[PDB]
């Protein structure tokens, strides 16, 4: 067979003739794509018409043709311009490829704007529809019940809000021990993976806050965070929680690791600020 | 519905058929849904396919006479997979030979022999042997006479077109002007000036005045009954040959020396 | 090795199987660099050894 | 520190201040970039020597692709024997996060004709592989 | 007797098993496994024949089966159902060995590393069916199974090397059946055959494997040539994805043969030369390959002549292929002499032979070349001869005929003359020097670029064995 | 089948590997800068012949 009759049937005036013709193309859109590439400006013409009512399939047929050639770039753009046809993409396991590329496209754009603005996924600088597909992939991963795939994808596109929402639903205080391991998998990650000064700082900070919300935690864990950011104001808050939860044993154990590991500059500033908290001279 | 086309055709109005053909293409959707679209053709599906076939052939023939090249292209295309499917189920009709000849005439009349040879390799298997040559003979011999530059045979073929006259006339007019054009292209380089009567003879006209009218269209001055290519040939080639996308690429002598140079030390 | 003889919850199992080589494809286009690297680094290094 | 370095020609003094410019920058990372370029573009040996160590101390504790490209250029591009040494030492410090990459780099830099380059390779593996032993490192130092 | 044959055969198969399983379980070794597989397969098809034709079946019996027992049972039963300990899982000689598939592990379905092995077992089977010519139902059945079976895998690079070879037989068995005899069945499955290759080629780009990719492009270019769809072959060429990175020399050689055919029917001759010569050079020069060389050598005559250069008389003379290229020698001689009558006589007598090789369609066009040469000859000899005399000599119809051949010849510049109709002769305008033209510059550029090309090719290649001996211990 | 937490272990490789590619990219730096060393070592060969 050849798909050339279907393209010829596009040219005829009735809308009814053309809508049927585009569907026939879809049966053999990756399976007989050769002619469609050459006569491609017709399918695009039908998208550009606003009186044509099967715009959505014309954008899809086009999308597919650009995917087959090797031209990933325009396949993604047309993906978002269909205005749907994302249902098709879940029911196609041989082309989740362009779904993947939509992630690539988000993460390059996200990283670009991160340096110049704190947020840009709230602003209209990034296209909302491209954003929607991104968050959709992160859910798919969690439909397989793996949190590991979801934090991975989220990290790149510099989303703090997804990272928080993910940790939070899988924290329920099943055990005190079990909440810490996930956070520690994350803390060590942000140190060795994200070399970005600003985004790394935000992640470490949200991990302090989840254990800080808990009434009982590994404080051992929290100590790592203090030292790497090399910030006295974090430790100052940690000792204040401990003031009202005091034990002769618990205090002494955190303090011994802390003075060893902490830097010289850090320790000078801190002993000043603990006097104003009213904390004991024994700590000092 | 389908019978409206049928009676319109016999009557001799091909405008009536043309404008009336798109309402019928609504009914060609439904026809298509009855059959499996050539993944099997039984005698259950053959009577249903006969109508789809019957409507497409006869639309092709009306369109050539009313000069709708556009509509012609539609038919051309659709017709192909129906003839192509099976060795014989419904792949045999007299109008099959008829249409094959017209499609090919149409490829010559655009003056692009590339679309012709592509079609010719596709035709040479089943289709060409099955129908045999018996109007196929015509567009194939013609084309051959054009590779040769034997326009005496090519021009002669048009005349023998009279015997099968129906709608081959709508291409023959296009072909004459082209046959005359190919000769004029040749005459420029061959020689430079010729008496009026010898140019007439070559370009095929029965009157000296019709020769000078084709002169003015092809932008060539006959003065004192003599054509000149010493000016003209050089002029036309220059305006065309002026381009700014491969004229800054010629490959300099200087450029070639440099190019060699770096290959030796790298 | 992956199966697709049986599927459950309306191709949920094999929806996940399809997207795991596509996640790793990002990493495989970077591995095609490292695979011409192995040949060219050993090539210029032996060149450096005769010098 | 930079100005009084240019003005004096005293040998002991000038050495001290080029090192001091390197000292004060530590954990700066990508905020040492202006200082690094200026020093490595001075024609004095002393300011080139400390520039190598500006990259070392700043980009310590974190591995970078950048820091490595810039110090390989220094050893090759300068023919003064101390500047060649300084550039090798500096690789150790950046690369004490993953200290199992270090023998693999400096294997190459121990095939060197220049004895200074060879002498600095010792200190880099020293710095990386100080805290935990490594069996790969012994083979290079042999 | 029958029991004996099975054990003797199975043992031989275990040896081969060991070699390939070690490679894939020790991480891909890429180029290396493709080399190992071909050599083992040549040995094995030949083996299959002697000592019973249940040789394939024995291997399936002592290994785990995700789906391999089912296929082997279908094949056996067809070729007369037989019981001799030949119902897979019957005989046990794995004995808790990871190699030969651990006993315990299989039940649970803990091990599932049969996949690649499965490709290979099928692969022997396709080839044994082909040698036999008991293709028919057996071949169609294998083909049935194997399409959902690859889509059940989410493929790996080692497995793509094997399925690139399965794909070779899958195209071919359809061709074999269709080539017996036109069947209504044949038509339905052609359109199917095209679709599936296309679809799989898109997946095999992403997995990033050269063998699956190159092979599929080749099968599809050949599919296009049979159906006369030059347009679909062109858009296909224009896809551009044909790699050179690791592709075998078998796949490139076939690749260039197709290129030569595709350009010549659409009226480009220039670019067909390079490839028809390239395609002879990549192909080796064996007796088992002689047939492929006969195909190339027939094509080399048309392609060369239409461009307007006469191919060696010598090349066809001093071959062993001289009898195949006997009608074709007679084409070359006709063109040379310029004699119309000769060329027409040739193509009538040998018409049945010429049609098979698909050189005949090119021959209709080669008619045109005969005529130009006849008048070319007259122009070189004779500077001034009346067009009256030219007509007599080549036996042309009128004074108008003789003019219009010569007139077209000079548009393309082949004769290069000027016609005078008012001085009653043709006068040659031949300068016939090219030493005081800017032309030599243009020739020497190609020669120099080719030479440097080779200097780099020596340099790159030289190092790699040197590196390997250095890795190995020596003094 | 009857195995789960193959997805737990496969995802572990999905994290490790992202950072394991950064390591071998320093080994791609060796190729860039044995050009520099070799180029300059032609100059050092002219020094040794003096």
């Amino acid at each position: 067979t050849t798909a050339a009759p279907l393209l010829a049937l596009l040219r005829e005036n009735q809308d009814s003739v053309k809508t049927y013709a585009l569907e026939s193309i879809n049966n053999v859109v990756d399976q007989l794509w050769s002619e469609i590439s050459n006569e491609l400006p017709d399918i695009e013409a039908l998208y550009d018409d606003d009186t044509f009512s099967d715009r959505e399939m014309a954008a899809l047929i086009a999308s597919k043709v650009y995917y087959n050639l090797g031209e990933y770039e325009s396949a993604v753009k047309y993906a978002l311009a269909a205005k749907d046809r994302f249902d098709i993409d879940e029911k196609s396991q041989f082309v989740e490829t362009i779904v993947s590329k939509s992630i690539e496209m988000y993460v390059q754009e996200a990283s670009k704007q991160y340096t110049k603005d704190e947020q840009f996924y709230t602003k209209d600088i990034i296209d909302p529809k491209l954003t929607s597909i991104f968050e959709r992939m992160i859910e798919k991963c969690l439909k397989a019940s793996e949190l590991k795939l979801a934090l991975g994808i989220a990290l790149e596109g510099y989303r703090l809000d997804i990272i928080e929402s993910a940790l939070k639903s899988k924290l329920d205080q099943d055990s005190t021990s079990e909440n810490v391991k996930i956070i520690n998998y994350l803390l060590t990650l942000a140190i060795t993976t994200v070399t970005n000064s600003k985004f790394r700082s935000s992640i470490l900070r949200k991990s302090f806050d989840f254990l800080m919300n808990m009434p009982n935690c590994d404080y051992l864990t929290l100590n790592k965070v203090v030292v790497n950011l090399n910030d006295a104001g974090l430790a100052l808050q940690l000792f204040k929680k401990l003031k009202e939860e005091n034990d002769e044993g618990l205090s002494a154990q955190i303090a011994f690791d802390l003075v060893s590991s902490a830097s010289q500059q850090l320790l000078e500033i801190l002993v000043t600020e603990l006097t104003a908290q009213g904390y004991d001279p024994a700590l000092l | 519905l389908t019978k409206s086309l049928s009676i319109a055709f016999e009557n001799g109005d091909y405008a009536a058929c043309e404008k009336l053909l798109p309402p019928i293409k609504i009914e060609l959707i439904k026809n298509n849904l009855l059959i499996p679209d050539l993944s099997i053709q039984n005698d259950i599906y053959l009577n249903d396919l006969m109508i789809t076939k019957r409507i497409l052939e006869v639309g092709a023939l009306a369109s050539i006479q009313t000069f709708n090249f556009d509509s012609f292209e539609n038919y051309f295309n659709q017709l192909k997979p129906y003839y192509f499917s099976n060795n014989h189920k419904l792949s045999e009709s007299d109008k099959k030979s008829k249409l094959i000849s017209l499609y090919l005439l149409n490829l010559l009349s655009q003056n692009n022999t590339t679309k012709f040879h592509s079609e010719l390799q596709y035709l040479d298997k089943h289709i060409k042997n099955l129908e045999d040559d018996s109007l196929l003979s015509y567009p194939i011999k013609l084309d051959r006479w054009l590779m040769e530059g034997s326009y005496q045979k090519a021009w002669d073929l048009l005349q023998s077109g009279s015997q099968n006259i129906s709608e081959f006339d709508s291409f023959t007019d296009i072909l004459k002007s082209a046959i005359r054009d190919e000769i004029a292209k040749n005459t420029e380089l061959s020689y430079d000036f010729l008496p009026l009567s010898n140019i007439k003879a070559l370009l095929f006209f029965n009157n000296e005045k019709e020769t000078e009218k084709f002169a003015l269209e092809r932008n060539w001055p006959i003065v004192n009954s003599k054509v000149y290519f010493n000016n003209q040939s050089k002029e036309k080639a220059d305006y065309e040959d002026e381009m700014m996308h491969e004229e800054d690429q010629k490959t300099n002598i200087i450029e070639k020396a440099m190019d060699y140079a770096i290959s030796i030390e790298n | 090795m992956t199966a697709a003889v049986t599927s459950s919850n309306i191709v949920l199992e094999t929806h996940e199987s399809g997207i795991k080589p596509y996640f790793e494809q990002k990493i495989q286009e970077t591995e095609l660099k490292i695979r011409s690297k192995t040949e060219n680094v050993r090539r210029l290094e032996a060149q450096r050894n005769a010098l | 520190m930079f100005t009084y370095s240019q003005e004096t020609q005293h040998g002991n003094i000038t050495r001290g201040l080029a090192v001091g410019l390197a000292l004060i920058n530590y954990g700066r990372q990508e905020l040492a970039d202006d200082l690094i370029t200026k020093m490595l573009a001075s024609d004095e040996s002393l300011l080139r020597y400390g520039g190598a160590f500006t990259i070392a101390l700043a980009y310590a504790g974190t591995g970078n692709n950048s820091a490595v490209k810039r110090l390989l250029h220094v050893a090759v591009s300068d023919s003064n024997d101390d500047v060649r040494r300084a550039a090798v030492i500096a690789l150790g410090f950046v690369l004490l996060r993953d200290y199992t990459t270090v023998p693999r780099i400096v294997q190459l830099l121990s095939k060197s004709h220049n004895a200074h380059v060879r002498c600095g390779t010792a200190f880099a593996l020293g710095i990386a592989c100080a805290g935990k032993g490594l069996q790969s490192a012994i083979d290079v130092l042999d | 007797l029958h029991h004996s044959e099975k054990k003797y055969a199975e043992e031989d198969q275990v040896q081969e098993l060991l070699k390939v399983l070690n490679e894939i379980s020790k991480t891909t070794l890429t180029l290396d496994p493709r080399y190992i597989w071909r050599s083992l397969k040549d040995l094995s098809s030949l083996r299959n024949q002697e000592l019973l034709n249940a040789e394939t079946l024995c291997f399936t019996v002592n290994v785990l089966y995700p789906d391999s027992s089912s296929f082997k049972k279908n094949l056996l039963k067809f070729i007369t159902s037989n019981h001799k300990s030949s119902v897979p899982g019957s005989a046990e000689l794995r004995n808790s060995y990871p190699a030969s598939f651990y006993s315990v592990n299989t039940e649970k379905k803990t091990i599932e590393v049969t996949a690649e092995i499965n490709c290979f077992m099928h692969l022997l089977v396709q080839l044994f069916l082909w040698d036999s010519k008991e293709l028919e139902q057996l071949v169609e059945f294998n083909r049935k199974v194997v399409i959902p079976n690859l889509l059940c895998y989410y493929n790996l690079r080692s497995l793509n090397l094997i399925n690139a070879k399965l794909w070779f037989y899958i195209y071919l068995s359809h061709e074999t059946l269709a080539r017996s005899s036109e069947e209504i069945n044949s038509d339905n499955q052609n359109i199917i055959l095209r679709s599936t290759m296309m679809k799989f080629l898109k997946i095999a780009s992403l997995k990033h494997d050269n063998e699956t990719k190159a092979m599929l492009i080749n099968l599809i270019l050949r599919d296009f040539l049979n159906n006369g769809e030059v347009d679909s072959a062109s858009d296909f060429i224009s896809k551009l994805e044909y790699p050179h990175t690791d592709v075998s020399s078998s796949l490139e050689a076939r690749y260039f043969f197709y290129l030569s055919k595709i350009n010549a029917i659409q009226l480009d001759y220039s670019t067909a030369n390079e490839y028809i010569i390239a395609a002879i050079r990549k192909a080796p020069h064996n007796s088992k390959s002689l047939g492929f060389l006969q195909q190339s050598n027939k094509l080399h005559c048309c392609i060369q002549l239409l461009m307007g250069d006469i191919p060696e008389l010598s090349f066809f003379h001093q071959s062993n292929m001289q009898k195949s290229l006997l009608p074709y020698y007679h084409l070359t001689k006709a063109v040379k002499l310029g004699d119309l009558k000769k060329f027409t006589s040739t193509i009538t007598k040998y018409k049945q032979l010429l049609l098979k090789d698909d050189t005949y369609q090119l021959c209709v066009r080669l008619r045109s070349n005969v005529i130009k040469t006849g008048i070319r000859i007259i122009s070189l000899t004779y500077k001034k001869i009346s067009l009256r005399d030219i007509c007599l000599k080549l036996n042309l119809d009128s004074e108008q005929t003789v003019e219009y051949m010569v007139s077209r010849a000079i548009r393309d510049g082949v004769i290069e003359a000027k016609i005078n109709h008012e001085d009653g002769f043709i006068e040659t305008t031949e300068l016939l020097n090219i030493y005081d033209s800017e032309d030599p510059q243009q020739v020497f550029d190609e020669r120099i670029k080719f030479a440097n090309q080779l200097h780099d090719e020596y340099l790159v290649s030289m190092r790699y064995p040197e590196d390997k001996k250095t890795q190995q211990n020596e003094k | 089948n009857n195995n789960s937490a193959l997805s737990n272990v496969n995802s572990d490789i999905y994290f490790k590997l992202k950072k394991l590619e950064k390591e071998y990219e320093l080994l791609t730096l060796q190729e860039d800068y044995i050009k520099d060393e070799q180029r300059h070592l032609k100059r050092e060969l002219k020094r040794a012949q003096e």
